[PDB]
RNA sequence: GUGAGCGGCAUCCAAGUUACGCAUCAGAUUCGAGACGCGAGUAUUUCCCGCGCGGG
């Protein structure tokens, strides 16, 4: 079952690549030794396959939100916002490995590596939430094929298509924000501001007088003191994105489940930058096969009413067996 | 070719000798070997050596400065500050005293360009024997210039870096005088010229020093952050 | 290259009940399909007679790609004989080497056909003024050929 | 392309009374399980069961890349090719291989060649060129009965 | 003139058929581009470092 959803970010996203990567203070990324070189946080990219107008294919990397990241985003959703108002509602309670595979799949790291039985895995498939994402002890397909957040550009066209060409960007759509971090000590001038401080100008002093004794070693670790100026990079705010959810032969009720979760899916940021508020979205159109169902009042309308009623009933009779039987080890 | 400049925050501006003779005072309880090192005294003694001084004083907004030319006496203001500071702290608890530490590259370089420079304290005069090769400007002029390349040529060597060898330094002009007072004792003042500025065929970097007495701080001037003309 | 190969039990792909509905019985043959499964599996574990369909093995190749030469000697022939062979090797590249069939492996092209030192093979085929003789031999053959010739062959005289 | 895989352990996300309210135990099974993953943890560097935490990386193809998939049959009936054909129509339906929950495999067909000819259209394997194959597996499928495949897999011992 | 001399183990034969590397998993949590260059001190010589002159 296709679900496009277009998402347009009003804050800048950032999937910090993993490694370390130094970027100059004029933005040159990796730039050659001997200048200033400060440790650069990369953007997530996917290198992937475009033409560039003149009608030859060649690999070039796009800034993307990485897929398990959004099938993450979308279970906290789910869970968060619908499912666990639902058991609370009837004050069902989940034990611990429980809430543990329900938020990551599984509780432990070691696999059952049995099968289940048919009973168990047609229930499981059923089962609204559990059903859609799978996993457990006895590793269970999940009905959700959740995709990666491709931004629409003219290096994702080969991918999602000219459908959205009219949002598409031909530029650059990252840039390098720089932070930095000053000493709260080193900001202490007057005596009268140290005045909450043990002892004062004594403490600021001796501590002061370490980090003097700590910085005297350039060249031949522990303490490394309240001083940086790095950078990070992020998409820039304002691009546009398509997100593709594709669910194997669902129920009315685990449609109606992420409806529910899209409608609420705006409460919750993308990815990363927590402390700067990046990874703000809002959802601008939702396409349910081939369909567009979204309102500005989020998914509403006489299309979508079945899923809706489904999901209610599937939560108004919910309860935690369901989670404990899927939790359940059989080793 | 690394100048380590180090600023004292006292909270009050303070004087350049004023200083020098506060902190030889707080080095003469702590290990004696750092002392004679930081105001180069031979060991055992108090003599002032021949050889071009490396550590040396200059004033700031809200202290004193430490510059510590070449690699020796860069490291040397590296590994004195900590016993400096601590000495500083114990002497005034009623105030934080606070350090940041910039480490300089020195170099010097030439271009046809003629370059402009401006000192703002300048000393010309050590004895009335030499005063009286200064009774007028007309020899006064010769030594002036002679005065710069020597201290140019002498810190090149001391921090051993090789010097444009067709360097043509030409004094421009005066704005104002003072006098150089060497010791609280002495009735002697020395000659003093402020506002002077000289030409250079050079693009000068770092911070560099001319004048006479490098263990006091006068007569120093900032290349970096001077910009040029 | 080592290539490795997998086999996947069906019944355990089973997901929903519309999948089971074609299989007679349905969910309670599945079950019983999973129940023999594991019971099967905790006691060869346990040992360590029938076995199941889960098999995860491989198989060595030759890479693809690679050049091959195929030297064919011929005692005295007729022409006959070797333009029986030259039709062989005219229809040899739609035959496949070895086995592998369900992995379309042997399937190669001929590059050239050398006849006692001299190249033979044009992009269409074997063929050539050099190879008119052979060609029209063996079509006489072919045309006078029958059925006896085999059948007295292969009678055995006891 | 390297993709980096992260599993995180939600407990440690948890971090609010109202989050732990869902928890049999409260917040005691929630400290439980932490200090018992501290006590994991310390053991495992001291020595020099698996935790949840997890980071990994998968290796996968770019997207975009074009691929020529290659079908052959020998001597087939008119039904056996109206059937592959078929399953063409629908082939771009189903993911190719691996990474069903970040929806990978994803494709579509860009020709298909019939033995030199190609018979794509934008709709799918169309054209007379094809009528008869489709014609033939719509007639063998309607006559289609289970008594083939049950005698294919009856044991003959 | 060795119980010597003389003497083809040779012909013919497919290792092939069948088999999903697959299911499950937040790159996340913290931190200021804003601070730092002197208008600081008198009149003509005093103990001395290199040796008339360089220089505490």
């Amino acid at each position: 079952m296709q679900i496009e959803v277009l998402i347009r970010n009003i804050t800048p996203i950032f999937s910090a690549a993993p490694g370390s990567y130094y970027v100059s203070l004029d933005g040159t990324i990796n730039p050659p030794q001997g200048a200033s070189r400060f440790p650069l946080t990369r953007a997530r990219t996917m290198t992937v396959v475009a033409e560039t107008g003149d009608g030859v294919a060649k690999a070039v990397p796009l800034p993307i939100v990485p897929g398990n990241t959004m099938r993450n985003l979308l279970r906290r959703t789910m869970l968060k916002d619908v499912i666990e108002p639902a058991l609370r509602d009837k004050s069902a309670q989940l034990s611990i490995g429980a809430y543990a595979t329900a938020y990551a799949g599984n509780s432990s790291g070691n696999p059952d590596g049995v099968p289940s039985s048919f009973d168990e895995i047609v229930t499981m498939r059923a089962h609204p939430f559990l059903g859609l994402f799978g996993g457990g002890p006895r590793m269970l397909q999940g009905r959700l094929m959740v995709d990666s957040l491709y931004p629409i550009h003219q290096f994702s066209q080969r991918i999602i298509g000219s459908d959205y060409i009219n949002d598409s960007i031909k530029g650059g759509i990252t840039e390098i924000v720089w932070t930095r971090r000053n000493d709260p000590i080193l900001q202490l001038g007057s005596p009268d501001d140290a005045a909450v401080i043990e002892g004062g100008a004594q403490a600021a002093n001796d501590w002061i007088t370490s980090l003097l004794a700590t910085t005297k070693a350039k060249k031949g670790d522990n303490g490394r003191g309240l001083k940086a100026f790095n950078a990070h990079e992020v998409v820039i705010a304002g691009v546009k994105w398509l997100w593709r959810i594709n669910v194997d032969r669902p129920s009315e009720s685990q449609i109606g489940l992420i409806l529910l979760a899209l409608n609420k899916l705006a409460n919750q940021r993308i990815a990363g930058g927590h402390a700067k508020d990046y990874g703000r979205f809002v959802i601008e159109d939702v396409i349910l096969d081939g369909e567009s169902v979204w309102t500005p009042s989020g998914v509403s309308g006489q299309a979508t009413e079945q899923f809706f009623d489904a999901i209610a009933e599937a939560l108004d009779g919910m309860t935690s067996s369901e989670f404990e039987q899927f939790a359940a080890s059989a080793k | 070719m690394f100048v380590t400049q180090v600023i004292f925050n006292m909270g009050e501006r303070a004087y350049p000798d004023r200083a020098r003779a506060m902190v030889a005072e707080l080095m003469d309880g702590v290990q004696p070997g750092l002392v004679a090192t930081l105001m180069n005294y031979i060991p055992g003694t108090s003599t002032s050596r021949t050889e071009f001084p490396t550590v040396q004083f200059g004033g700031a907004s809200d202290g004193f400065c430490l510059l510590g030319f070449g690699d020796g006496g860069g490291a040397i203001v590296r590994d004195a500050v900590p016993l400096i500071h601590a000495a500083l702290a114990r002497r005034m608890p009623d105030r934080i005293i606070q350090v940041e530490h910039k480490e300089h590259s020195l170099s010097a370089e030439a271009r046809p360009y003629v370059l402009s420079y401006t000192v703002p304290r300048m000393v010309v005069q050590k004895k009335q024997r030499h005063a009286e090769r200064l009774l007028h400007e007309a020899e006064g002029k010769a030594h002036l210039e002679g005065l710069f390349l020597r201290s140019l040529q002498r810190q090149a060597a001391a921090v051993g870096l090789p010097l444009p060898e067709n360097l043509e330094v030409e004094f421009k002009g005066a704005v104002g005088n003072f006098a150089a007072k060497h010791n609280p004792n002495s009735k002697v003042a020395y000659r003093g010229l402020r506002g002077a500025v000289f030409d250079v065929n050079a693009r000068l970097g770092g911070i560099w020093t001319a004048g006479f007495m490098l263990s006091k701080g006068y007569g120093q001037f900032n290349a970096t952050h001077q910009l040029s003309g | 290259e080592i290539v490795w190969t997998r086999r996947n039990d069906p019944i355990l792909q089973l997901g929903s009940p519309d999948d089971a509905a074609v299989i007679e019985g349905g969910a309670q043959a599945a079950n019983d399909w999973i129940t023999s499964l594991l019971a099967t599996t905790k006691a060869k574990k346990g040992k360590a007679n029938g076995r199941g369909l889960k098999a995860f093995n491989a198989h060595e190749v030759v890479i693809a790609g690679v050049k091959w030469l195929w030297r064919i000697n011929v005692d005295r022939p007729s022409e006959s004989q070797i333009g029986l062979i030259l039709l062989a090797l005219n229809k040899l590249a739609n035959q496949r080497i070895a086995g592998g069939h369900a992995k379309d492996y042997g399937r190669f092209v001929i590059e050239d056909v050398i006849l006692d030192g001299e190249s033979v093979w044009t992009p269409s085929g074997v063929s050539g003024q050099a190879t008119e003789q052979f060609f029209d031999a063996i079509a006489e053959a072919l045309d006078g050929m029958t059925s006896s010739e085999f059948e007295q062959f292969a009678a055995s005289a006891k």
